[PDB]
């Protein structure tokens, strides 16, 4: 039927694997900027 | 652009169509059927019926109305609700009042080099509720068209609707204007 | 269409007053049977029943038990109370107990039709394709060139987002990865956007325009779960009386209802039932037999629609005293002609010819308009509502010119949120309530051990690794 | 069978501006003053020279939005925060508005050129809404009376149980009849009868089907008349 | 009269359908009609992803 035979709906915890993407990825993001800023104070 | 605005929610020439007319003054009448659904200047709130002997004589519309066989939804309730107490529109009215406000307060109280900067704030958020005034507007009329599926009503709209339609035009460029006194205040600065 | 009243029937008298199915039917039984018969009316109304208490059938079995006629050949379903006082012949017509419901309207296309084409976990799929890319795009370029040599490239992290959303929106960007591995990132970025609009793209009208049934009881399931619609039956009926004796324990359910519900849901005729249907606004049911209801959904103003399937197979059959000599003969012509496809031909010819509805005759509604702004709003209030949006920003952004986290600040917010994504990774292939349902329940771990079935597939909360109900 | 031709269709100068409705065409334009002097208003607004950072005036403002919509691109590209929100959501407009205009115009240009809503004799038997008749006492009436054909049998019950007689008298009125019922009625007539209205003005019926059966007319004369075997 | 005992109890519906349908060994177990106007589905697009 329309998505009714099953009626798959997702729960909390495939949120949550959505939700350790989003904090991955900004993790990642802030880690760069620490190491870009790394690399500009050996610069000067 | 005030004054556009005020009279386009005040008369009631939005829509031509052929709507309830006087014959059934609440529309709870036996046999009557509106005379056969006479040609109707319908408004945002009143529903008074040309090219009959009831002309410019009404009774307000109910936005909500019993006997069309529905069970509104939460899509449905709201856009109905919005129309029903037209916030949108009188909000237009309201915000372009508090700009035409400020525009008088502006020219006064010299340094304070903020309110005609407001006062453009308010014209252009006047002409964005009004233009999701106008949305509901038509979103909403589509709701029980006629018999065929809004071509059949033919629903041409009216003087009033393009005077609401211009007070949104010409709100947008004094808004355009307050910015561009604004921007130069500054520059003097 | 068993019995009704010609249009000339005030003049006619007699036989021709009364025609329809088992009018005909009965002028073949009568020929193949050798007899002359008259058409009579019972006086009731009813269709048979005993009474509570009394010990009388009433109507059309009460006037064949007490020896009032000689032959009932009419809508008379075959049960077991009902062949213990009187003979049934062999079914001439195959029925059910069916549901009958107002007609919905057709439902307009939601607010957010727009972003229908793509199914929920697709445009979710999206959104992290496009969260993802937008970062790598950052790591690629901004990584130690071997001082502003380091800014020489110009791909923050909110340019980075700019460009990823400037190529899935189809829009010419500023700027361009200049770049070997930054324009890789781009150019299977721009192969993913040009096939996901593409498929976005290619139907959008026809979703924008469908209109669907809400279809509100499917079956007696749904029926029991809310007292939102009433439902009743014929008072004095088959259907009444298989409610009674019913043992299902949905049907168990239908019957308590039916006995404890103020105002009374029974109705004496059909008649009356499908008018309390269409007057009721939605908030009725009628079960009734499924030629019947056929009939009624087949023929205007077609505001009763059918829901679902038979509850159960039963039958009509012509009724005939107990022990009487006409019987076994009517028996022989039943027969007959359901060899001779004589039933075949005149359900065939009753039910379908008299077809006089746009429903029955032409279901199929086809239309090629053009889009009005009811079907497409919501692009223009996410839009006047983004505008609203931009120039608050705009507004805090004046205020906080008006009036950075430190590297040990930085340092704390990259634990916590190393600690989240390990701690929250961990859980979900840990814990097991990924997916809610309907699955294979644990009664017993097998499903073919005596028609388990999985013990009626209840809703399971299903995991990565394993399920559990 | 003959039935009024339905209304010829006239594709307007404009006909391009049809797939989307007049009031969505008016709110597209309403929808593009609206995002750019928003745009406008952010980008040039208070500066904390600075205030000439942007490229993005009333003008620009105008001409970026009409590049976004029109889906050719300019070269300014909106650079502060709040700046890229409205320029991203205008875009988001952009592309359901434009491929809803696609795809209805596709779907304008996919349009079945159909000019039959009845078509050959059974079709006439599963419909309702247009009711059939022939010329009383003649041949065609005495074809459907004497059938055996599932599909002509039930043409002919609906014939005899119709309200108002569809039966007509002469072949004028029942063709006045189709063309005064504006697409309502059908009259069941023979093929060169339907030739020669069909070619006559005001060419408003349309032969529809094909032959049921095949006649003939014949030169009649009274059984045995002398001349009947050298008329033949 | 026990075969229409057996009818009105649900009985023969009862060991109808679970004699074909139970007993049966193909893996649908059951068929439904799609609508003409669907949504797309993640694995028809997941090459793209990949
Ligand atoms: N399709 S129908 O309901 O009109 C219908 C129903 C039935 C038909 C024939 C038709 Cl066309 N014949 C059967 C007959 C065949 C043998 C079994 C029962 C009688 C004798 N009875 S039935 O099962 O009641
Ligand atoms: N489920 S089914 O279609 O196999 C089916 C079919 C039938 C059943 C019972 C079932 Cl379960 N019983 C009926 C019975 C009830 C009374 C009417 C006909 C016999 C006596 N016959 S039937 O209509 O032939
Ligand atoms: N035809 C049915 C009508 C009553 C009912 O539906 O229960 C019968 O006589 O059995
Ligand atoms: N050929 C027909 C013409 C009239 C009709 O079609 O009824 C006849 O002579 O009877």
């Amino acid at each position: 039927s329309d998505s009714k035979k099953n009626s798959y709906s997702y729960g909390w915890s495939f949120y949550f694997g959505a939700l350790s993407f989003i904090i991955a990825e900004m993790v990642g993001v802030l880690a760069v900027h620490m190491f870009i800023d790394r690399h500009k104070q050996l610069t000067g | 652009a005030f004054s556009l605005m005020t009279i386009a929610v005040g008369t009631d020439y939005w829509l031509y169509s052929r709507g309830v007319c006087k014959t059934k003054s609440v529309s709870e009448d036996e046999t009557s059927k509106k005379n056969e659904e006479v040609m109707t200047h319908s408004g945002l709130w009143r529903t008074c019926c040309l090219e009959g002997n009831f002309k410019g004589l009404c009774k307000q519309i109910d936005h909500f109305p019993e006997d069309a066989d529905y069970e509104a939804d939460t899509a449905e309730y709201f856009l109905r609700a919005v129309r029903a107490s037209s916030i949108f529109p009188i909000l237009s009215v309201i915000l372009l009042f508090m700009g035409g406000l400020c525009i008088a307060a502006s020219e006064f109280y010299k340094t304070r080099h903020n309110i005609i900067l407001s006062a453009g704030i308010f014209f252009v958020s006047a002409g964005l509720s009004n233009i999701i005034g106008i949305i509901v507007y038509i979103s909403a009329n589509a709701g029980d068209p006629s018999k065929s599926d809004s071509k059949k009503n033919s629903y041409s709209y009216g003087w009033s609707f393009y005077f609401g339609a211009l007070s949104f035009i010409i709100a947008e460029m004094v808004g355009v204007l307050a910015v561009h006194m604004f921007i130069d205040r500054h520059k003097q600065l | 269409p068993y019995v009704m009243m010609k249009k000339n029937h005030e003049m006619l008298e007699g036989n021709e007053r009364y025609e329809g199915y088992c009018v005909d039917l009965a002028a073949e039984i009568a020929k193949h049977c050798g007899f002359k018969y008259k058409l009579t009316i019972v006086g009731d109304g009813k269709y048979g029943a005993r009474d509570a208490d009394t010990k009388i059938w009433n109507g059309m079995v009460g006037e064949l038990v007490y020896g009032k006629a000689d032959i009932a050949i009419a809508p008379l379903t075959i049960t077991l109370v009902r062949e213990e006082v009187i003979d049934f012949s062999k079914p001439f017509m195959s029925l059910g107990i069916s549901i009958m419901i107002k007609k919905p309207q057709k439902s307009k296309p939601g607010v957010f039709s727009f972003l229908d084409p793509l199914a929920y976990e697709i445009w979710m799929c999206i959104v992290f394709a496009y969260i993802g890319v937008s970062v790598v795009l950052f790591l690629v370029s901004r990584f130690s060139p071997y001082q502003s040599s380091e800014s020489t490239n110009e791909f923050g992290i909110f340019n980075s987002l700019w460009f990823s959303l400037g190529a899935f929106m189809q829009q010419g960007c500023d700027i361009s990865p200049r770049s070997l591995s930054g324009r890789i990132v781009g150019g299977v970025w721009w192969f993913f956007t040009l096939i996901i609009i593409s498929s976005y793209t290619a139907n959008l009208a026809a979703f924008l325009t469908v209109e669907r049934m809400v279809s509100p009881i499917e079956s007696a399931e749904d029926l029991s779960k809310q007292t939102e619609i009433a439902y009743g039956t014929l008072d004095s009926g088959s259907t009444k009386e298989f409610f009674r004796r019913s043992k299902i324990a949905v049907f168990d359910k239908m019957w308590t209802y039916m006995r404890s519900a103020e105002p009374s849901v029974f109705v004496r005729t059909t008649a009356e039932g499908v008018a309390r249907v269409r007057k009721s606004k939605g908030k009725y049911a009628y079960l009734l037999e499924s030629t019947m209801n056929e009939y009624i959904e087949q023929r205007k103003p077609c505001d009763t629609m059918k829901v679902g399937g038979n509850l159960d197979s039963k039958g009509y059959g012509i009724a005939t005293p107990k022990g009487s000599s006409l019987g076994t003969p009517v028996n022989l012509a039943v027969l007959k002609l359901s060899e001779q496809g004589v039933l075949d031909k005149l359900k065939n010819k009753w039910w379908y010819d008299k077809g006089e509805c746009g429903a029955k005759d032409s279901g199929s509604k086809e239309k090629t308009s053009a889009l009005s702004l009811s079907n497409v709003a919501g692009v223009f209030y996410i839009l006047v509502g983004g505008l609203g949006l931009a120039m608050l920003v705009a507004l805090i952004e004046f205020c906080y010119k008006s009036r950075l986290f430190d590297r040990g600040v930085q340092m704390l917010l990259t634990t916590v949120g190393a600690f989240a994504a390990f701690s929250l990774m961990t859980i979900a292939v840990g814990t097991d309530y990924w997916l809610y349902s309907r699955g294979v329940c644990k009664t017993k771990s097998v499903s073919e051990d005596e028609t388990s079935k999985k013990n009626e597939e209840v809703m399971t909360h299903s995991g990565l690794w394993r399920t559990c109900c």
